[PDB]
């Protein structure tokens, strides 16, 4: 039950949560902070 | 443990992108029937565009035109047609019209740049040749009809369009940035960027069996 | 004529390694146990 | 046809055998569990309508 | 905001009706003129 919920935790990162891309260093290669805010407050709000 | 230095491992070619055979093209397609070449094995030099007063716009989605040099793309298409000036408008992702469905219907997720300027110097004469009417269909009783450009049309005067769309796929990468690659250092703490992936890490040299496709 | 695909035409999905791991992908395969029509060069 | 199907990588990084998730009830079973051997038991491995 | 002769009175973070019922510890004014093709460029996260 732990090893499953840390699993779940950690595969939970891999998730997009709506963003266009859920690697957060892709984003910010990609996109400057106007347009990049509005992508990793999703990442934010999934990963909170 | 904040990384000591960056490391950046683009790949080993210098040959310079094919874009003045693009944007320099003595005609631009006709839109119902739009033509794309594609760009690889080369070294792309976006700044060079970005700061051309040649363009009445470069929007571009996905991407930003500041940060396109730190890229490093797997492919790039460029489609080439002609426009009136009011249909500019309509050469972006969610748009809602004729130019937006009847023949160049953009993806809804795309990521790429759209490069357009007024051409009412080389397109107008007038000119009755370029020919208008799902994601990136060429649209082939039916529908057909032409634009009509004099010099004296500005909504209704020529632009020509560029089209950029970006591949970022996990492949070898071929359409890279200017971004020129550093040496490699090994059990460090560094901030490495291979191809554009970006990351920090101590990179260590690994006894692992990569597939020769991997 | 046919014979049966058995668990023949899996492929690695993408250009990825992975080791000592089960991954779940969703792509266009071979269904497993289906059909497959079977022709000849000659004869 | 677009399916599901769950890959087993080696030690080395091959690809030795895959469970069609489509094919049968002990297939999405495997898949539901991340795992090709199964212990006895009941398994809520889908919804039907 | 009453009168005619502006072509655009875009303001960010307050609405020009509300004004009236603020007040600030200074206002700043920056004063140039641009080609009308680039008023696009005067707002937040905007480029060119
Ligand atoms: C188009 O031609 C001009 C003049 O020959 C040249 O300076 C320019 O570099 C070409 N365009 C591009 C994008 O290279
Ligand atoms: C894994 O690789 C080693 C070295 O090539 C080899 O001896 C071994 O037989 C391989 N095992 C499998 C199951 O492929």
């Amino acid at each position: 039950q732990n090893a499953q919920a840390l699993n779940t935790l950690v595969k939970q990162l891999s998730s997009n949560f709506g963003a266009i891309s859920s690697v957060l260093n892709d984003i910010l290669s990609r996109l400057d902070p106007p347009e990049a805010e509005v992508q990793i407050d999703r990442l934010i709000t999934g990963r909170l | 443990v904040q990384p000591t230095e960056s490391i950046v491992r683009f790949p080993n070619i210098t040959n310079l992108c094919p874009f003045g055979e693009v944007f320099n093209a003595t005609r631009f397609a006709s839109v119902y029937a739009w033509n794309r070449k594609r760009i690889s094995n080369c070294v792309a030099d976006y700044s060079v565009l970005y700061n051309s007063a040649s363009f009445s716009t470069f929007k571009c989605y996905g991407v930003s035109p500041t940060k396109l040099n730190d890229l490093c793309f797997t492919n790039v298409y460029a489609d080439s047609f002609v426009i009136r000036g009011d249909e500019v408008r309509q050469i972006a992702p969610g748009q809602t019209g004729k130019i937006a469905d009847y023949n160049y219907k953009l993806p809804d997720d795309f990521t790429g740049c759209v490069i357009a300027w007024n051409s009412n110097n080389l397109d107008s004469k007038g000119n009755y040749n370029y020919l208008y009417r799902k994601p990136f269909e060429r649209d082939i009783y039916f529908p057909l009809q032409s634009y009509g450009f004099q010099p004296t049309n500005v909504g209704y005067q020529p632009y020509r369009v560029v089209v950029l769309s970006f591949e970022l796929l996990h492949a070898p990468a071929t359409v890279c940035g200017p971004k020129k690659s550093t040496n490699l250092v090994k059990n460090k703490c560094v901030n490495f960027n291979f191809n554009g992936l970006t990351g920090t890490g101590v990179l260590t040299e690994s006894n692992k069996k990569f597939l020769p496709f991997q | 004529a046919y014979t049966n695909s058995f668990t023949r035409g899996v492929y690695y999905p993408d250009k990825v390694f992975r080791s000592s791991v089960l991954h779940s992908t969703q792509d266009l395969f071979l269904p497993f146990f289906s059909n497959v029509t079977w022709f000849h060069a000659i004869h | 046809q677009p399916r599901t199907f769950l890959l087993k990588y080696n030690e080395n990084g091959t690809i030795t055998d895959a469970v069609d998730c489509a094919l049968d009830p002990l297939s999405e079973t495997k898949c539901t569990l991340k795992s090709f051997t199964v212990e006895k038991g009941i398994y809520q491995t889908s919804n039907f309508r």
